[PDB]
């Protein structure tokens, strides 16, 4: 999910409502550091390369992107919630 | 000891580099609260004592950082 530097809008954009935005074409990923003792960040990847840090950011993406049918708990940014696992 | 300067540079080599590990990427996050980069990940780069030696896409590939 490559990005190419832009101003998002309306064109950037089930069983277990945690894949819906996976089946939107977002990417769930967990960044790990080279600490001595390891932690774990999660972000998500938007369809159009954006990098989301929080919900917040989440909320933001989905303002400028006009999109309707995503909330707050399609999104999950614990390092221990597997969305294949936990519902 | 510090892994990036005082603006976000790798100390090593002085790279402006993406938290996304895409060594190429011209920065996909939104501008950092921090400093105002678009290459900062969940923590500012700017003085950070660490990276990220690897991202994981869930059900997918995993990402090395090509610099460690
Ligand atoms: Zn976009
Ligand atoms: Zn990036
Ligand atoms: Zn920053």
């Amino acid at each position: 999910l490559s990005y190419q530097s832009h101003d998002c809008s309306g064109a950037c954009l089930g069983e277990n409502p945690l894949q819906l935005p996976i089946k939107c074409h977002f990417q769930r990923r967990h960044a790990k550091t080279n600490s001595h003792s390891s932690a774990l960040h999660v972000s998500y990847k938007t369809p159009c390369g954006r990098s989301l840090r929080n919900v917040e950011e989440v909320f933001r993406y989905l303002l400028e992107t006009e999109c309707n049918f995503l909330f707050t708990d399609n999104f999950s940014f614990n390092t221990y919630v597997q969305l294949a696992r936990n519902y | 000891s510090k892994v990036y300067d005082s603006q976000g540079l790798l100390i090593f080599s002085g790279m402006d580099l993406c938290d996304c590990l895409d060594e190429d990427c011209l920065g996909c996050f939104y501008a950092c609260p921090a400093c105002g980069s678009t290459k900062c990940g969940a923590e500012c780069r700017c003085d950070r004592k660490w990276l990220y030696e690897q991202i994981e896409i869930e059900g997918g590939e995993i990402i090395h950082n090509k610099h460690a």
